[PDB]
RNA sequence: UAUAUAUAUAUAUAUAUAUAUAUAUAUAUAUAUAUAUA
RNA sequence: UAUAUAUAUAUAUAUAUAUAUAUAUAUAUAUAUAUAUA
């Protein structure tokens, strides 16, 4: 491969290492790592001249003709519109044009250029029409450039080093080389192709250059000129010859994409091109795979457990697949080929629905054949201008068929008019079913719980936050003289900062501020138009407080939330598996905008007169939160008027529904426009986090447990729909969150129901939701959707493209980010490869690469000095990502399954153990004298020569830099502590509680000499954390860049020679592993697309151990004593000290102490300690206590009964009796599962038996020394 | 595949066809005229008749 | 001039039957290559 | 040379899918004729 031979000495050594050649050392990694951050990046183009392509494809001169950029914009009522091309109004995306004219010339790179500054001075000086919508214009265009993790070029690079050569096979029956191979892949021929117009003297000018700032142009000579969507089309082609590589596609699967970018590229509007035919790829393939007669396969039997509230299944076996079973919906090849003859992409259709009919059954080819199909959808980050966004969106209202007669209300109570009995129908539903649950939170003495009060206002304070400009002016408004604490640095716009300043004042005098305006923001998406985010004021967000509860009790009282109270997503795994079964049939629905539907006119005009009635059942003189019962004229009798008390729910409710009359007032800042903000008001909900989910999920199920039970019955005219639609409940036949939402139908008798009547209920589903205006856009394709997850016949589909592997969100123009987080992009970039089921051998080696170039880094004082640093590559190894060859070992033995942390270096020990022992005893002298796990061979020298101390500690250095405190400062810190304390502590109750429980507890770990300095979680270091939440927000100054250089660099060279106290004590623990344990299912039956005996380690780790989580006696620990906990402290830390404490054996005011510190009454500590118990507790849960935990990517596997029943921490036939853990097993046992159960996911293959062999020292031990420890920390 | 669907569905039509029916005549031998008989038309006139 | 109904012709779509072509799967025969045995 | 296994090609048979042609039925559009109304 002459490419290989292309390539700089270093390189050709990295290379060589990925290949599993050699072992890698930190030399090479070093000088490929400094290499690529000195050449420039065109080189990685040039590398393509040396690839004989052999595709069909052809890149049409269609793309170079730039569309003019000055029609694309105007400006009107002083905003910079898009003025769309065509006459659909959504054309409002990125146009097409030569950016070239508004370019100059840079100083240090002669070549690229960036705009002009007198265009910029004028649009800011003049604000001149023509230099605005110039600098528009050019901002989003950098922008949409910007939107990838790090510079394309960059990973280009790493695919061809990957792809330079072949991989070393491993010695495992199962390790099948690569079958696709270069010079076949159409999407780098076309990259050659497209690029031969960027060159002028063989150099290959790249069309762009990211920046931290954003992206560069380069200035094109008098003959070409650049238009800004070749940059786009050029990332969607390394895109997705990345990940066809690594999904390992047909090439004519790829052939398609390339085709299909490259007629959206053509045209204008790249990106507008793009999102209309979005959908084609899906339809083709998903939504229509077996509807022929050749059908058959095996397919999972699923049971879902009587209580269905509790979402348990069960597998039970498999079922054979037959024609009565294949799909009845008709198919989407009809559309689908309708909406490419607009495009003249027919050829595209045929190929794929001739490549889909070589799959009548289903098996893992066919599901992996839909993966790879699937996987072809653009990956772009799509980003338009915000004004744009806003203006596009909140611009609908819904349309109601039916509205409410005025008629239908009572007189009015002030504001709000109740529901006339007289009134039937879906509305009546509403309101009695909000009433109702109104009624019940009305007495509730939960609240009015102190505990419980501190809980919600500290549910109010984020780190994040916004409006504060708002508040400032509106309280000030009313002459309320607020604090400021600026000299402590922290943003004033953090929700943090306005709550500090609202701790003095009586609430009352506030309430004149809700009706403030509330400023916005806009987060992008891979597949859809970009979401919004709409922070309200602490104060707005603590006035909504009845609708949030009433929605909670409706949620947690019907349907169970349905999945909405998010324990573990999980959750969501096995239930989307049983809907795709083949006895099922599925639907799936969804509201068309949620947020944009739900209003006051219709919506929650209702839901606001029924909590005002519902809340009546109460005492009518009862404060709540701080807000009195005040006096309402009562106008319901015209003849008998007159006025009475309401409690201070209702007084909520009056300012909350005259705020949803008023509608939200939002003001919008947008930075990438040009001077152009302005505010205007909307009926759209916020719905800016999961805040929101509870109330549209509310309605959502109310709506269509009405239809189910009333509306349908009386409609519906096919007698057998009547029969089948009866006997149907939301409870067991409906799920949702927000708008998403899943309908199943009840088994059919060995039969499936007519697509006639399953017309005629979906039209008739339409109708009732066009009702009051909402648009249901449900389907049926015999699929699930449900939260972005996909099953076909209970076979999960990673739809990979929804994770690309070079995109990337950015919503400002600047990055703002310094290099260390670089290397956490990159492990959660590895972890999504692992997550999808790509090719677990290359998608290593491309991380590997990944991580090299991020090893290193530097930084520049804004005037003095320059710094740098970089890591040695263990880091990388502790951080998660396996090895790929040690010295000694064989190449690709360690599964991607290996934990994290002390967890994997153990593992990786474990297996190295006897090579590195006999090794050291040739290699070095012997030390001079015995040590407990080694000999006297000495390996701590080797590895210190490996470097791996330096990875080790190297991983455990912060990468963000820390802020700096003052003394004047420090009196706004206590102005910050001291109203943040008095925010938290309303009452004086909780602050009595909390001092005497911090004050006993240091009398007593003092005096009983557990130790000093045990940092427990306490209610009095709530604040303090808040603080450095706000005061960490801020961008921080260069001197703590410098600090943070310095200090890892110190870390890097201070010579030491040992781990973690922890670890060293692990290492006395000897593991093997015996034969593989019995399957969970056939492993004919595919579970997950891509994991097939192609993806040998992922095919066997699931075939073991079944994915559905089963935990029938384990409840993998999630019954955590503290149920009821503030913001800010962790749970896991509560728990892990308890535990802790317990395994100590304090005395019970010990237990006492730490309890009453975090606020919980002495009764209720009482009772709480008391069921503190070593019994009771679970295997993680316990095991938690010395830190060790489940990786994430176990989430996904049924590892409960493995570790309950196949981890033998003690064979009689096989430990040495030196291991035998004796009466200490009670809480000996657990951990010893863990480590055995870590090494066994470490190595790749087939599951197998662990099982501990013995202890180097006596397992007593190794429970004392444990002892200390925890009495230690 | 095929036997299991075979098994299940009975609906699979593949009747004996029954139903068979006739609207000409219930016959199965045909009068032939096997040798034709001349025309004349110089001498025997009026000897046949057609 | 227009609307409605009926008949006839032509075009398009859907269903069924027959013919031809192409693709895929399975079986059998023949040829060629590679491996093993004699 | 023969046997056995694997791969590829060609031929024949059977099944499935798609395309094209012809026939029949149904729907829609257009034209022409006839009737009725304006």
């Amino acid at each position: 491969e002459e490419l290989f031979n292309a390539l700089p000495q270093p390189l050709q050594q990295l290379s060589l290492a990925l290949a599993g050649e050699i072992p890698l050392t930190d030399h090479i990694f070093e000088q490929a790592a400094s290499t690529w951050h000195v050449q420039p990046r065109s080189l990685t183009y040039k590398l393509l001249d040396h690839i004989p392509f052999s595709t069909p494809v052809v890149v049409p001169p269609s793309i170079y003709h730039s569309l003019d950029w000055s029609k694309c914009f105007a400006v009107n009522q002083d905003r910079v519109e898009r003025v769309p091309t065509i006459d659909d109004p959504d054309d409002v995306y990125v146009p097409n044009s030569d950016i070239g004219p508004l370019l100059t010339s840079l100083h240090t790179i002669p070549d690229y250029g960036f705009l002009h500054p007198a265009i910029e001075n004028d649009a800011t000086t003049l604000r001149a029409e023509r230099a605005r919508c110039a600098s528009t214009f050019y901002k989003i265009a950098s922008s949409q450039a910007r939107q990838v993790k790090l510079d394309p070029i960059r990973m280009l690079g790493f695919l061809l080093l990957v792809q330079a050569r072949p991989r070393v096979p491993s010695g495992l029956v199962t390790d099948q080389p690569t079958r696709r191979d270069p010079t076949q892949s159409p999407a780098l021929h076309a990259i050659w192709q497209v690029m031969q117009y960027y060159k002028v003297a063989g150099v290959y000018y790249a069309p762009a250059l990211v920046v931290p700032s954003g992206a560069i142009w380069w200035i094109p000579p008098p003959g070409k000129r650049n238009v800004v969507s070749v940059q786009y089309l050029l990332t969607d082609l390394i895109n997705l010859a990345i990940l066809a590589h690594m999904t390992d596609m047909s090439p004519t699967l790829e052939l398609t994409g390339v085709l299909m970018y490259l007629r959206a590229a053509s045209s204008h509007s790249h990106a507008y091109t793009l999102l209309q035919m979005k959908s084609v790829f899906p339809a083709l393939s998903l939504r229509s795979m077996y509807r022929n007669k050749g059908f058959g396969g095996k397919a999972p039997a699923i049971e879902w457990t009587e209580p269905r509230s509790k979402y348990k299944f069960r597998w039970t076996g498999v079922t054979q697949l037959h024609d009565g079973l294949r799909p009845r919906s008709p198919s989407m090849d009809v559309p689908t080929l309708e909406v490419l003859t607009k495009y003249e992409l027919v050829d595209i259709g045929h190929i794929i629905i001739r490549e889909r009919n070589a799959h009548p059954r289903h098996n893992h080819d066919s599901v992996r054949f839909v993966r790879d199909v699937m996987a072809l959808t653009s990956g772009m980050y799509l980003v338009r201008q915000p004004t744009m966004s806003v203006l596009r969106e909140y611009s609908q209202v819904p349309d109601i068929k039916d509205p409410i007669p005025p008629s239908a209300w009572t007189g009015p109570i002030g504001n709000v008019r109740y529901l006339l009995p007289s009134v039937q129908g879906p509305a009546r539903h509403l309101y009695d079913t909000w009433r109702a649950a109104a009624r019940q939170i009305a007495q509730d003495p939960q609240w009015h719980d102190p505990l419980n009060q501190a809980i919600m206002r500290a549910q109010y304070v984020t780190a994040r936050g916004g409006s504060s400009a708002s508040l400032k002016f509106a309280l000030k408004v009313t002459g309320i003289v607020l604090p400021e604490y600026d000299d402590s640095k922290v943003k004033k716009s953090s929700k943090i900062y306005q709550a500090a300043q609202i701790a003095r004042i009586a609430f009352m005098l506030l309430i004149a501020a809700i009706h403030a305006e509330v400023t916005m923001g806009i987060r992008n998406q891979v597949q859809r138009r970009a979401r919004s985010i709409m922070p309200l004021n602490v104060i707005q967000q603590a006035i909504s407080a009845p609708h949030t509860l009433v929605a909670n009790y409706i949620n947690k009282h019907m349907n169970l939330s349905t999945t909405s109270g998010s324990v573990v997503t999980d959750k969501v795994i096995p239930l989307i598996l049983y809907a795709s079964t083949p006895p099922n049939t599925v639907v799936n629905v969804d509201i068309k905008a949620c947020d944009a539907s739900i209003t006051y006119n219709y919506f929650l005009s209702v839901i606001c007169g029924a909590m005002h009635e519902g809340f009546e059942v109460g005492n009518a003189d009862a404060a709540f939160m701080g807000v009195p019962s005040t006096i309402v004229s009562d106008r319901r009798s015209s003849v008998a008027p007159y006025s009475r008390p309401i409690s201070g729910l209702q007084t909520m409710v009056q300012h909350l529904a005259d705020l949803y009359a008023a509608g939200f007032r939002y003001s919008v800042s947008d930075a990438f426009s040009s001077g152009n903000k302005f505010s205007f008001p909307t009926s759209t909900f916020p719905s800016g986090s999961t805040a929101t989910s509870t109330e549209h999920t509310a309605n959502n199920s109310t709506m269509m447990e009405y239809f189910l039970n009333v509306h349908a019955p009386s409609h519906v005219k096919s007698a057998s729909l009547k029969r089948i639609l009866t006997d149907m409940t939301i409870q067991r036949n409906y799920v949702c969150q927000g708008d998403d939402g899943i309908l199943l139908l009840p088994h059919e008798a060995a039969s499936k129901i007519s697509a006639d009547d399953m017309n005629e209920l979906l039209t008739c589903l339409r109708d009732y939701g066009q009702l009051f205006g909402w648009n249901y856009d449900i389907d049926w394709s015999d699929t699930a959707e449900y939260l972005k997850l996909y099953a076909l016949m209970g076979c999960r589909i990673p739809n990979t493209s929804r994770h690309p592997p070079v995109g990337k969100e950015y919503a400002a123009p600047q990055t703002d980010e310094i290099w260390p987080s670089l290397i956490d992009i990159v492990i959660g970039h590895h972890l999504n490869g692992v997550t999808d089921v790509l090719n677990w051998r290359e998608w290593l080696r491309f991380s590997w690469a990944f991580a090299c170039y991020s090893s290193r880094g530097g930084y520049t004082n804004p005037k003095g000095q320059s710094f740098s640093a970089q890591y040695p590559w263990w880091t990388f190894v502790y951080l998660g990502i396996p090895p790929i060859l040690l010295p000694g070992q064989t190449p690709f033995i360690h599964s991607c399954y290996m934990p994290p942390g002390d967890q994997g270096m153990f593992s990786i020990l474990n297996g190295w153990r006897d090579w590195l022992i006999s090794h050291a005893s040739t290699t070095l002298p012997p030390l001079r004298h015995n040590h407990p796990v080694w000999g006297l061979s000495d390996v701590p020298s080797l590895l210190s020569q490996f470097g791996v101390y330096a990875g080790y500690h190297a991983a455990q250095h912060y990468r963000r830099p820390k802020p700096a405190p003052e003394t004047a400062s420090s009196d706004s810190i206590n102005q910050i502590t001291s109203d943040l304390t008095e925010y938290l502590f309303y009452d004086s109750a909780l602050k009595a509680r909390v001092m005497k429980g911090r004050y006993n507890w240091e009398r007593l770990s003092s005096s009983l000499s557990l130790n000093v300095g045990s940092r427990v979680p306490s209610l009095f270091d709530v604040p303090g954390k808040w603080v450095a939440a706000g005061r960490d927000a801020e961008k921080p100054p260069p001197s703590s860049v410098e600090d943070m250089f310095t200090s890892l660099n110190r870390c890097i060279r201070r010579p030491t020679h040992s781990f973690s106290r922890l670890l060293e004590l692990y290492l006395r623990v000897h593991v093997t592993l015996g034969e593989s344990i019995p399957l969970a299912i056939d492993p004919d039956v595919p579970q997950v697309a891509g994991a097939d005996p192609a993806n040998d380690d992922h095919w066997f780790k699931y075939t073991c151990l079944g994915d559905i989580p089963s935990a029938t006696r384990n409840y993998f620990g999630e019954s955590l004593f503290v149920g009821r906990v503030v913001s800010g402290l962790d749970v896991e830390a509560v728990d892990a000290t308890l535990l802790r404490l317990k395994i100590l054996g304090a005395p019970p005011e010990a237990f006492i102490a730490v309890l009453n510190g975090i606020g919980m009454s002495d009764s209720e500590a009482h009772q709480i300690a008391g069921r503190i118990s070593l019994a009771n507790a679970q295997l993680v849960q316990i095991a938690r206590v010395v830190h060790l935990s489940i990786p994430s990517s176990w989430m996904t596997l049924n590892t409960g009964p493995y570790i309950h029943h196949h981890a033998y921490d003690f064979k009689p036939g096989i430990t040495q009796p030196s291991a035998k853990s004796r009466d200490k097993s009670i809480w000996m046992s657990p951990i010893l599962k863990l480590l055995c159960t870590s090494y066994a996911m470490t190595v790749a293959g087939p599951v197998r038996t662990s099982i501990v062999t013995e202890i180097d020292g006596s397992a007593a031990a190794l429970s004392g020394n444990l002892r200390v420890w925890m009495r230690d920390v | 595949s095929k036997h299991l669907s075979a098994y299940l569905d009975s609906a699979v039509a593949n009747g004996p066809e029954l139903i068979v029916e006739d609207t000409g005549l219930c016959t199965s031998f045909m009068l032939l005229d096997n040798i034709p008989s001349a025309h004349l038309t110089k001498e025997l006139i009026g000897f046949t008749w057609f």
